[PDB]
């Protein structure tokens, strides 16, 4: 072949923290199909918004929006338990089919994106260009979002563990733990990575007795 | 798994 | 400057599933310092092995081993709760300092890696070469390890949720759930991604009542 | 967070 | 656009010394048209063979042969004087049209290469791979061919200048010059760059009086 | 090695037409030494200016000037005959030695460029960035300079061939040839590639009898 | 100009 | 060979 049709830009979805998660890597030859199983951000979340993105930037907002759609009817569950499988299928005509399917309920919703949608050749080059021009800033944003996402996980896991602990947890421990949880929740509202890591650190320092009770409860 | 926010 | 000293290969650690997690990206100009907060794979894990890797391959075994060391004295905790912060610092002399620090106990262990350690120029080119030659296979292995790691998370979270549920969980539900958990544990022993995803799917289909009880317990 | 196995 | 059709490999022709001269660079989006004006290697050359190549290697033999054709009816001329313009045109269907046109005679010959011709996806990746794996060797071959091509130019220019000089050139000069020309012609038969450069050096050292006569003849 | 010192930018000299000719390719590991044999642009040229450049741009002016120096004492010769060998040697300390040596006279001149000279890290990234941002424009400028350089070669070769022809050349031929040479000389003053190619074409069309006489004179 | 060999 | 202009 003298020619290949290839993706000029990565393709994916917006995930928690406002980042782009790539399902199809830049310069993939089509037809191609990739899928990944995602889950929910919130306890008892009934729906997920599937925001389809084209671009090379870490921040979702910095990429091209190809469109979006929701999948609802998600049954009550703890965050991170539902299995929402997201498939990007680009066919021989260059049409992108995106689906989101709930493996519990079997419910599925799709968006179809025409071969001609997305960024034109100029904008593509502008995008490849900006992604190299901002590689460092994007890397910093990835580290921030990853830190906030971890701290959110610690926030929530710890709160569940406090509840499960009940009276097993000494009063002084609970005082120290909740004040650290409150401060971590606040730090998670900003974009100061150092701040988040300092509250996470505080929580690790004050939670030892709680870790031991939680480890024991499921031992 | 990576998480997706609600609508 | 007519010259820059740059990393010819990515640098990182082996993490669960036998993958390389990069802390310092290929072609980073030094001095540079990056850190990431990791946690434990197992409930009540007392120590983490820090296996320092140089290379571009997804599989840890396919990279160059720069050495390794353990950090122990991790206090009893559920998997994923301890905060083990791992820092790669390359100084002006090109010496790599790797540390692992437990944010609960403050305990820290280090390895120092000489500028001359790692792959020689030949082997570097062999490595850049193999990583492009195996890009597709490495991508498949990443998808497998990511799937097994998710399924392990579902396995373990679900088992905890069963215990916390107690008699709230109907007998027929518990029968279906445990048989699916057993089958998922078995699938997680292999390297058949389809198999793992099929057991995960089974668990999502049979766990609805359990998700609802768990969501309610912390509502 | 990503997990590290024991020794 | 979600897709671009792009050239996966550079496209060009075999030129003197057995090198590939690229007319269309790898990863060019099509349709595209490029042309370059070439000339003849030999005095009184009546025809040029147009050997169309796909690949990233410096050596023509290391690339994929897409086919070839001749353009004849070139009118008697010194080497390097005819203007043979070679155009690569890839249209919207991905078909490559190659033409060679003699700007003196207006005569033109073409080859048409189907979109499906050339290397398959496997072989393309094998080719990108080999070109990086042999980057250094290819660079050395480029330096050799460039040196031999220069020395051929000096060989031929000097012989013409001797003839034009006639009796203006002292006997001792002509003795030294012709013995150096003979030795340069021999060195040009091999692939020892050092050897060629040493004969070129000899010729520069012995030709001063000849350079002065030639400079004067056209002053 | 955990580190390599590599050139962050290509290194070379300004050559005719205001282009950068690279002697040391971007991302070459040092120490390294490369040389290339150049010649003179003008008949009877006594000296060459060696303008050392750092950068990725095709236009010399768009690159960083590392300095420059002249080599004189070039003995009278036709353009393109002297052998001026230019060597870039970067040593283990990262110091660049540039030399220019006349293979006829053995005369040599050097510039030494400190490891710390050239573009800082910011400017390097600005440069890698601009070179991709202007890849197309740079490619067009390369085609223009290559066309003007060819047309200059045809201009000059043809004028020499007219002189050598003398009365062998019919009057009507000489009229057509000189008017085309004048028009080509004018076109070579601009930057309109089409214009130059049109005058070159005119010269090829009117010069047939002249090509035949020149071919015969050295047959 | 770059040169092309005969057939 | 590629040509270099005079000073």
């Amino acid at each position: 072949v003298l020619l290949l049709d290839v993706t000029p830009l990565s393709l994916g979805i917006e995930t928690m923290g406002g980042v782009m998660t790539t399902l199809i890597a830049k310069n993939t030859t089509i037809p191609t199909k990739h899928s990944q199983v995602f889950s929910t951000a919130e306890d008892n979340q009934s729906a997920v918004t599937i925001h389809v993105l084209q671009g090379e930037r870490k921040r979702a907002a910095d990429n091209k929006s190809l469109g979006q759609f929701n999948l609802d009817g998600i049954n009550p569950a703890p965050r991170g338990m539902p299995q929402i499988e997201v498939t990007f299928d680009i066919d021989a005509d260059g049409i992108l089919h995106v689906s989101a399917k709930d493996k519990n309920s079997g419910k599925e919703q799709k968006i179809t994106i025409k071969a001609s949608s997305g960024l034109n050749e100029d904008e593509i080059q502008k995008m490849v260009r900006d992604a190299e021009a901002n590689a460092e800033a994007d890397r910093k944003f990835e580290e921030l979002v990853q830190t906030r996402n971890q701290g959110d996980h610690l926030l929530h896991s710890t709160r569940k563990q406090v509840e499960e602990a009940g009276d097993k947890l000494p009063a002084d421990d609970k005082t120290a733990i909740e004040s650290a949880l409150t401060a971590l929740e606040t730090a998670l509202k900003g974009e100061d990575k150092a701040a988040i890591e300092a509250k996470m650190q505080e929580l690790a320092q004050v939670s030892q007795k709680l870790m031991e009770i939680a480890q024991q409860q499921h031992a | 798994p990576v998480y997706i926010p609600p609508p």
